[PDB]
RNA sequence: CACGGACCAAGGAGUCUAACGUCUAUGCGAGUGUUUGGGUGUAAAACCCAUACGCGUAAUGAAAGUGAACGUAGGUUGGGGCCUCGCAAGAGGUGCACAAUCGACCGAUCCUGAUGUCUUCGGAUGGAUUUGAGUAAGAGCAUAGCUGUUGGGACCCGAAAG
């Protein structure tokens, strides 16, 4: 044998393919393994491992996400590309016009680019607008931003918040949590 | 989907999945949140602190009819108008015709200050109010009438 | 009906925050006042 | 050896590796004195101030 | 007017259709598009020739 | 045992509750059984709502 | 805009008035959540059974 | 030179459920969940639906209660991608997610006590090696699956007893 230095026949850990049996979602995928082979430009190798990215990695990018990341300098014409799903928001008034690529749109967003002058575009017209990634502007959503990433790394002193089902004075509040009662972690 | 589990998996291996030094029985370490401050107490220490106590007063026959308050901030208060009307009154903006927002009848008991509205007047009618959101109210040539 | 669509403004000088702390505050000192008449 | 070997605990450290600790640009300022810590706050302030209108 | 059209609104409440991620099926035609092709490094050998 | 980060968990499943489980499979057939008993009451008390 | 579609009379001769092709039939035909919806409303007629 | 096994057939042991943790798929998306019920039916299927309610969108405090923009939602250092220049190396511009750090804002705690004052109410303002399961252009709800958890006869068989 060989002194191994490192483990043998390990899988690097990462997803060639979607986990899902999307057909409307393979037919992206052979779209983009043949860009990202057959263009050098490094916008489709980022697409590409976009599209196999698990729901949860796959965070909503709002309409308002967007609004902002065309007021950066320079930056008003570009196209943003998203590849989860982008939502509408209330909270902003006006909107510029641009187009937009994404997988999935929602209905209050559709109706609020359209109603903005501007428009809403598949992958796959994006495609034949920007093989190579002319003027792209890839936008992500915030992934930290869950329920289920306050309470990881919950032990002392970390600030993380407890797995619980129902909270009030009566739950999680006494020993541990003051110093009146005990100590205070 | 039973044929998915792993007790198909392991047929024909002893002591399925459960080690054969120290095998599977029937509750090692009680039954429930036993030894909360005996034995597992370095588990309730460490991932649930704030167990094992009493804090607080008591209120006998409490009934959550009281402290039904559900808050709304200044950046979704444009939702209640409809929006087929809201945009009309973004673009005249006419301080005569102030639309009426009334948040208890969308089901509100508090108008909160988050947020930022647009310049436009509107007269609000809602149970509790706090400070900074009649300001940015009042900033916008805007009306807080209390109501009920 | 509640009150009805868009009516007009009548700012008056007074707030809706002050008035409701003012109540507050006139609902929990009720009974000194008759210890102090 | 019923009673505390440590034999087989350097194997078990070392395969995990012994990891070093991730120093940072900019250390966390927790548990320096606070007379400097409050000026240092003022400081960077008017920093930014001096460099919103450059 | 069961399932609604684009000028037609669904007689089932809060209803529209459910929208493509792709626009087309056939990924070879936008494949063989003028704008796809004018824009990728040229192919070669399907099976490369086994060299050593 | 209290086992790992996982809620604390409430279940009050140590009486014998395995006697008093009423699973509704009757909820089809008393749809039936009052759209029957409806009909009936409504042709009987004739034009009256 | 749509497709028109031949309305076939009852006999078999193909009657002059064309259908536009409606809406539906250009929805995402999506054979994976077919394949999972079918699966659990095909348990929606079952009876109980136990010892 | 430990225990079980004379041989053969058939039977024979991690199941189901209530409530949940992580991960994955799908639907919709600041919303979501039709099915307690009503309509309908070719009849325990399917199909349609009004009010509420559940969880979520707001935290904090024992509680009365208050309740989130100094700033193109901030400053710095990294940061994929994109853009500009050059044949190109490289240089500059913009920098989403994310990781460090310094601030700001809301609540509690401690302090400061301005107009006015029912003559002690009111709590503006400015603070602090304090504090929170918080804000800072929402991310959830529902269904399904493996694995994991707790109560249940709970992987099957077994006490001396009560």
């Amino acid at each position: 044998g060989i002194d191994h230095t490192s483990k043998q026949h390990k899988r690097s850990g990462h997803r060639t393919a979607p986990k899902s049996d999307n057909v409307y979602l393979k037919l992206l995928v052979k779209l983009y393994t043949f860009l990202a082979r057959r263009t050098d430009a490094p916008f489709n190798k980022v697409v590409l491992k976009a599209l196999f990215l698990s729901k949860i990695n796959r965070p909503p990018v709002s309409v308002s996400r967007i609004a902002r990341a065309l007021k950066q300098e320079g930056a008003a014409n570009k196209t943003v590309v998203v590849v989860g799903t982008v939502t509408d928001d209330a909270r902003i008034f006006e909107f510029p016009k641009t187009t937009v690529a994404a997988l999935r749109f929602t209905a209050g967003a559709r109706a609020k680019i359209v109603k903005a002058g501007g428009e809403c575009i598949t992958l796959d017209q994006l495609a034949v607008r920007a093989p190579k990634g002319q003027n792209t502007l890839i936008l992500r959503g915030p992934r930290n931003s869950r329920e289920a990433v306050r309470h990881f790394g919950m032990g002392p002193h970390k600030g993380k918040a407890p797995r619980i089902l129902s909270t009030g004075r009566k739950f999680e509040r006494a020993r541990g949590r003051r110093r009146s009662k005990g100590f205070k972690v | 989907p039973s044929r998915f589990t792993k007790t198909r998996k392991h047929r024909g291996h002893v002591s399925a999945g459960k080690g054969r030094i120290g095998k599977h029985r029937k509750h090692p370490g009680g039954r429930g949140m036993a030894g909360g401050q005996h034995h597992h107490r370095i588990n309730m220490d460490k991932y649930h602190p704030g167990y094992f106590g009493k804090v607080g007063m008591r209120y006998f026959h409490k009934q959550q009819a009281h402290f039904w308050k559900p808050v709304l901030n200044l950046d979704k208060l444009w939702t209640l108008i409809p929006e087929d009307k809201r945009d009309q009154y973004l673009k005249s903006a006419s301080k005569e015709t102030a639309p009426v927002i009334d948040t208890l009848a969308a089901g509100y008991g508090k108008i909160l200050g988050k947020g930022r509205i647009p310049n436009v007047p509107v007269i609000v009618k809602a149970r509790f109010v706090s400070k900074l959101a009649e300001e940015k109210i009042r900033a916008a040539g805007g009306v807080v009438e209390l109501i009920a | 009906a509640t009150d009805v669509e868009a009516r007009a403004v009548q700012d008056n000088g007074e707030s809706a925050f002050r008035t409701l702390r003012l109540a507050r505050s006139e609902k929990k000192f009720r009974g000194i006042r008759e210890k102090r008449a | 050896s019923k009673n505390h070997t440590a034999h087989n605990q350097t194997r078990k450290a070392h395969r995990n590796g012994i990891k070093k600790p991730k120093t940072y640009k900019y250390p966390s300022l927790k548990g320096v004195d606070p007379k400097f810590r409050r000026n240092h706050k003022h400081a960077l302030h008017g920093t930014a101030k001096a460099l919103a209108a450059a | 007017q069961v399932w609604g059209s684009e000028t037609v609104a669904s007689s089932k409440v809060g209803y529209t259709l459910p929208s493509h991620i792709i626009s087309t099926s056939d990924v070879t035609r936008i494949i063989n598009s003028s704008e796809i092709q004018s824009a990728i490094r040229p192919a070669g050998q399907a099976t490369q020739k086994r060299t050593h | 045992a209290i086992s790992k980060n996982l809620p604390i968990l409430k279940n009050h499943f140590r009486k014998h509750w395995q006697e008093r489980v009423k699973v509704h499979f009757d909820q089809a057939g008393k749809k039936v059984s009052r759209r029957n008993a409806r009909a009936t009451r409504a042709a009987k008390i004739a034009p009256r709502p | 805009s749509r497709p028109q579609v031949t309305v076939h009379s009852l006999t078999g001769e193909a009657t002059a008035n064309a259908l536009p092709l409606p809406a539906v039939f250009s929805a995402p035909i999506r054979p994976d959540i077919v394949h999972t919806v079918f699966t659990s409303v095909n348990k929606n007629k079952r009876q109980a059974y136990a010892v």
